[PDB]
RNA sequence: GUAGUUUGUACAGUUUGAGGGUCUAUGAUACCACCAGGAGAUAACUGUACAGGCCAC
C-alpha cells in the first residue's frame, strides 16, 4: 500500500496530483499536472506524462520563477542606485517634459506638412507619446480628425504618400493590416519613430485621462519610461508580432498604480457614485476631461469623477520600479484576469465574455473589445513570463563595480532572440520568415532550365484540356435547331412575342460538347423583365413544357437574378435553361463571352484551370472550392496583371500557352498577394484588400460587377491553403521537367 | 569461413587487456576428447565496441595454429549472437532490473528502496552499511 | 449555437538514432576496478488533447 504512496512522491515532485472526482470530459483520467493543465490517467501514464517535452519546458519555467522569486529585498543604497538608474534612463534619452515639447514640435511640424495638402484634416498628438508614459525611441501616436466626406483608406493612402514625399519623416510604411491601420515614419531631428492613425477618439480620451493623472502624480513620468524600456528590451511591445501594444503597457502600469497598495492613483468609478453597481459598469459611459482634474461621464444623469489624491505621496522611484516588476511577474495573474481599471474590483474574462488563455486589457472608452487580443501563442506568453523573470532576476540582484545598474541588452535578452510568433499566419512553431502560407516567400526552389521539349509537353497538356472538351459544330447546328423549335413551340403555345437568344453554356465560350442550351427570353415591345409578370411566365412555361412530350426535366428555379426554368430535350437528351431577361448574371456572362472572344487562349487556360483544379481536388464550387466562374475570373485577372495586359478592362473603357498557364501558377504563388491585393477586373491598379476592406476575408477574388459578395469571401482560408498547395504543385509537378508516357503527361500531372 | 572451425567453452578471458583462452571441445567441426586450449583475443570476437568474453560461456570459433599454440581467429556466441563479458546497461528505475526499462516497464511503480539493505527508508547511495 | 476545409504543442503505439558506467586495446593463462534514487536523447507514421486560424448554417 505504502509503495504507491512513496512512488507518487516522484510525480508530486513536478506538479502531478490525483483528482478526487471525474471530469465531465476527462472522466477516466485520475491525475492532473498543474503546469500542463492536462488530465492524466494512471501512474505509468503519469511517468509517461513525465517524459512529455511540454512538461520538460514547464519544469524549467517553474524553476526560473521560484529561483528569482526569493531575491533579497533592496537595500537603501540599492534603492538609491535604482532611483539613479531610472532617472538617468528617464532624463538622458527618455522623453522628459522637454522631450515632450520636442514631440509636440514634431507633431506641429507634421501637422503643418499635412495641412499644407490636407487643411481639412487636423492632427492630434495622443497615445504613448504625449501621455508622459513614453519611451526614448517611441512611435508617435497621431489621430486625424477630418470631415466625414472622404474615404478613410483614401486619406490614409494620401497621408502615406505625403510622408513618402516628405524627407524629414523617413522610413514610411503602410501597415494597413493591423487592428488599427497605421502609417509609419521616422522623425530625423529627434531620430525617433512616428505613426499616423485616425478616428481612435477612445484612445484620445484615454490619453487625456493618463495625461491628467500625470499632471497629478510625479512618479508617473519615470515609471513607464523604465517599464517600456524593459518591454522594448524584450520585444514584447510589437503587437504586430503577437505582442502587446505600448499603449496597453501604459494602461498596465496605470492598473498597477491603481492596485499597488497603498494606492497612488484613484479609480474612475467608486463609492462617491451613489447608486453605482459593479455589474452594469459598462452602462456608465464616460466623456472628456475637465480642468485636467476630473473625468466627465453621462448616461442617456451625468457628472465627473476625480483623477487625484489630495496629497502627492512621495516614495522612491527605485522601490516603485522594482515592485512594478514584482506585481507583473509574481503577483498579478496575467491571463486569469482582464486588466480592467474602470473599477478597483477584479474583472474576469467571462465578465466581458473573452477567451481565457492569454492577457486581456480593456480600452477605457472601448470596453466592448479587448485591446490585448494580439496575444495568441502560448509559447510567446511563456517567453514573456521568462523576460519578466530575467528583468526581476537582474534588477533585484546586487551588482559589483559599488552598486550600479544599467539596462543592458544581454542581461535581459540572455542572448536568446525573442519568440516572435509569425505575424502573417499567427501560428506558433515558425517565425515570420518561416511562414509556409506566405505567398511572397515561395522562391526557395528556382526552376531547373526549361527544355523546349518540356515546353512542348506543357503546351500539349494545356491544349488537351480544351480540345477534349471543345464543342463541335454539329452540336451547334443541333442546338440552333432545338432553339428554333423551342421558339416555335413557345410562340404557338404561350406567347408569339417570345424570341430566343442563345447564351451561357451554349455561347459563353466555356461550355462543352454536351452542355446545356441556356436561352434568354425576349418579348416584342418589352426591353426588360420588370414590366413582365416573371413568376406567371415561369410557371405557365413550366406547365406547358410539362405538357410537351418532347421536353423533360422541367423545373422552375427562383435563385437566379430573374426566375428561370431548367429542362431537357428528350430527343437530343440535352439539358438546358430558360432565363427571362436576366438582370445581371446574363450581362456578366456576356462580358465573359466577350473576353473569351477577344483571345481563344482565355478559353484554353480556363479549360486547363478547370481540369487541373479537378485533378487537384478543387474543381468547382460544387466541391467547396473556387467556382469555374471564379477560375475564369482569376484567369482574366492574371491576363490583366501579365503586363502588357493580355485582356483589357471593359469597365475602364505573346506568351505560349503552357508557359501562360505555368506563369499563372507562378503569379498566383509568389508574384501576387491574396491577403494584400484583390483579384478583380474593374481597375488596372493593383487593388488592395485595404481599399475594398476584404482583409477580414481570406482571398479577395472580386467580381468586377458583383460587388456585393467577394467570391473568396465564400471560400475558406484552408481552401486558400489547399489551392496555394495546388499552385505550388503546379510549380513543381507541372513546372519541373519530366518525360512521362504519351497521353499520360497530364495524368502524371 | 576458414575450414579450421571449432566450438567449446571459455576457460578464461581478461576484460581489461582483452585476451584469454578457450577450452575447445571441437576442432574443424570434429568433436574432441579431451578438450584442448586455444588462444582468443578481443579482436577475434566478431562484435562491435569493446569486445569481451565471460569465462565459462559457450563459444563457436574459427581457429589457427601458431608458434605460441592454437589461436582462435574468429569467435562468436552460440548461433552467432553477441558475447557477454566477465560480470563480477542500466537497471530499470521503475523496478531495479536489467530485464526491462522504464518505457517498456508495465508493472506498477515501486517505492524508493535501497538496493543494499532492502529498505525503503533511504536510497542506496546513502546506505549506512555500504 | 454547429459543422467545414487546418497550425503548433503535447498525447498512446509503431518504425529508426545513444544504448543509455556510453567511452577506452594492452596478441598467449586473468579481468570485471571504482553507484546514482535517476523512470531514459531524435526522425517518421497512425490515432489524437488543446488553443489559435478560417467558410457556411
Ligand atoms: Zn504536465
Ligand atoms: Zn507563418
Ligand atoms: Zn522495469
Ligand atoms: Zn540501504
Amino acid at each position: 500500500r505504502l509503495g504507491l504512496k512513496q512512488a507518487e512522491e516522484r510525480l508530486e515532485r513536478d506538479h502531478i496530483f490525483r483528482l478526487e472526482k471525474r471530469s465531465p470530459e476527462y472522466t477516466n483520467c485520475r491525475y492532473l499536472c498543474k503546469l500542463c493543465l492536462i488530465h492524466i490517467e494512471n501512474i505509468q501514464g503519469a511517468h509517461k506524462h513525465i517524459k512529455e517535452k511540454r512538461h520538460k519546458k514547464n519544469i524549467l519555467e517553474k524553476q526560473e520563477e521560484s529561483e528569482l522569486r526569493s531575491l533579497p529585498p533592496p537595500s537603501p543604497a540599492h534603492l538609491a542606485a535604482l532611483s539613479v538608474a531610472v532617472i538617468e534612463l528617464a532624463k538622458e534619452h527618455g522623453i522628459t517634459d522637454d522631450d515632450l515639447r520636442v514631440r509636440q514640435e514634431i507633431v506641429e511640424e507634421m501637422s503643418k506638412v499635412i495641412t499644407t495638402f490636407l487643411p481639412e484634416c487636423s492632427l492630434r498628438l495622443y497615445g504613448s507619446s504625449l501621455t508622459r508614459f513614453a519611451l526614448k525611441s517611441s512611435d508617435v501616436n497621431i489621430d486625424i480628425k477630418f470631415p466625414p466626406k472622404m474615404n478613410h483608406p483614401d486619406l490614409l493612402i494620401k497621408v502615406l504618400g505625403i510622408l513618402k514625399k516628405n524627407v524629414l519623416y523617413v522610413d514610411v510604411e503602410s501597415d494597413f493590416h493591423a487592428k488599427v491601420p497605421v502609417v509609419v515614419c521616422r522623425d530625423r531631428k529627434s531620430g525617433l519613430l512616428c505613426r499616423v492613425s485616425a478616428g481612435n477618439d477612445m484612445a484620445c480620451l484615454t490619453t487625456d485621462l493618463l495625461t491628467a493623472l500625470g499632471k497629478i502624480e510625479p512618479v508617473f513620468i519615470p515609471l513607464v519610461l523604465a517599464f517600456r524600456y524593459w518591454a522594448k528590451l524584450c520585444y514584447i511591445d510589437s503587437q504586430t508580432d503577437g505582442g502587446i501594444p505600448s499603449y496597453c503597457f501604459a494602461l498596465m502600469v496605470m492598473f498597477f498604480l491603481q492596485q499597488r497598495k497603498p494606492p497612488l492613483l484613484p479609480c474612475l468609478l467608486g463609492s462617491w457614485i451613489e447608486g453605482f453597481d459593479p455589474k452594469r459598469m459598462d452602462d456608465f459611459q464616460l466623456k472628456g476631461i475637465v480642468e485636467e482634474k476630473f473625468v466627465k461621464w453621462e448616461c442617456n444623469k451625468h457628472g465627473k469623477s476625480p483623477l487625484a489624491l489630495e496629497t502627492p505621496n512621495r516614495v522612491s522611484l527605485g522601490q516603485l520600479w522594482l515592485e512594478l516588476l514584482k506585481f507583473y511577474t509574481l503577483d498579478f495573474a496575467l491571463e486569469e484576469y482582464v486588466i480592467c481599471v474602470r473599477i478597483q474590483d477584479i474583472l474576469t474574462r467571462e465578465n466581458k465574455n473573452w477567451p481565457k488563455r492569454r492577457i486581456a486589457i480593456e480600452d477605457p472608452f472601448s470596453v466592448k473589445r479587448n485591446v490585448a487580443r494580439s496575444l495568441n501563442s502560448q509559447l510567446v506568453y511563456e517567453y514573456v513570463v521568462e523576460r519578466f523573470r530575467a528583468a526581476y532576476r537582474y534588477f533585484a540582484c546586487p551588482q559589483t563595480k559599488e552598486l550600479y545598474y544599467v539596462f543592458d541588452k544581454f542581461i535581459l535578452t540572455s542572448g536568446k532572440p525573442p519568440t516572435i510568433v509569425c505575424s502573417i499566419c499567427k501560428k506558433d512553431g515558425h517565425s515570420k520568415n518561416d511562414c509556409p502560407e506566405d505567398f511572397r516567400k515561395i522562391d526557395l526552389k528556382p526552376l531547373p532550365p526549361m527544355t523546349n521539349r518540356f515546353r512542348e509537353i506543357l503546351d500539349l497538356v494545356c491544349k488537351r484540356c480544351f480540345d477534349e472538351l471543345s464543342p463541335p459544330c454539329s452540336e451547334q447546328h443541333n442546338r440552333e435547331q432545338i432553339l428554333i423549335g423551342l421558339e416555335k413551340f413557345i410562340q404557338k403555345e404561350y406567347d408569339e412575342k417570345a424570341r430566343l437568344c442563345l447564351f451561357g453554356s451554349s455561347k459563353n465560350g466555356f461550355g462543352f460538347r454536351d452542355s446545356d442550351l441556356d436561352i434568354c427570353m425576349t418579348l416584342e415591345g418589352h426591353e426588360n423583365a420588370e414590366k413582365l409578370n416573371c413568376k406567371e411566365i415561369i410557371e405557365n412555361l413550366a406547365k406547358i413544357l410539362k405538357r410537351h412530350p418532347g421536353l423533360r426535366n422541367i423545373l422552375p428555379i427562383t435563385t437566379a437574378k430573374v426566375p428561370i426554368v431548367k429542362f431537357e430535350h428528350r430527343r437530343s437528351g440535352l439539358e438546358g435553361d430558360i432565363s427571362l431577361y436576366n438582370t445581371l448574371a446574363q450581362h456578366n456572362t456576356r462580358m465573359l463571352a466577350t473576353y473569351a472572344a477577344i483571345d481563344p487562349r482565355v478559353q484554353y487556360l480556363g479549360y486547363t484551370m478547370k481540369v487541373f483544379a479537378k485533378r487537384c481536388d478543387i474543381g468547382d464550387a460544387s466541391r467547396g472550392s473556387l467556382s469555374s466562374y471564379a477560375y475564369i475570373l482569376m484567369v482574366l485577372y492574371f491576363l490583366q496583371q501579365r503586363k502588357p495586359p493580355v485582356i483589357p478592362v471593359l469597365q475602364e473603357i505573346t506568351e505560349s500557352l503552357g508557359e501562360l498557364w505555368l506563369g499563372l501558377l507562378r503569379f498566383y504563388t509568389e508574384e501576387f498577394d491574396f491577403k494584400e491585393y484583390v483579384i478583380s477586373i474593374r481597375q488596372k491598379k493593383l487593388l488592395t484588400t485595404f481599399e475594398k476592406q476584404w482583409t477580414s476575408k481570406c482571398i479577395a477574388i472580386e467580381d468586377p460587377f458583383d460587388l456585393n459578395h467577394n467570391l473568396g469571401a465564400g471560400v475558406s482560408r484552408k481552401m486558400t491553403n489547399f489551392i496555394m498547395k495546388a499552385f505550388i504543385n503546379g510549380r513543381k509537378l507541372f513546372g519541373t521537367p519530366f518525360y512521362p508516357l504519351i497521353g499520360r503527361e497530364a495524368e502524371y500531372f | 569461413p576458414q575450414l579450421l572451425h571449432g566450438a567449446g567453452i571459455c576457460k578464461w578471458f581478461n576484460v581489461r587487456m582483452g585476451f584469454g583462452f578457450l577450452s575447445m571441445t571441437a576442432r574443424a567441426g570434429v568433436a574432441l576428447d579431451p578438450p584442448v586450449d586455444v588462444f582468443v583475443h578481443q579482436s577475434k570476437l566478431h562484435m562491435e565496441g569493446f569486445r569481451s568474453l565471460k569465462e565459462g560461456e559457450a563459444v563457436e570459433f574459427t581457429f589457427k595454429k601458431s608458434a605460441k599454440g592454437l589461436e582462435s581467429i574468429r569467435v562468436t556466441g552460440p548461433g552467432g549472437v553477441f558475447c557477454i563479458g566477465s560480470e563480477r546497461g542500466d537497471r530499470c528505475y521503475n523496478c531495479g532490473g536489467l530485464d526491462h526499462h522504464a518505457k517498456e516497464c508495465k508493472l506498477p511503480p515501486q517505492p524508493k528502496k535501497c538496493h543494499f539493505c532492502q529498505s525503503i527508508s533511504h536510497m542506496v547511495a546513502s546506505c549506512p552499511l555500504k
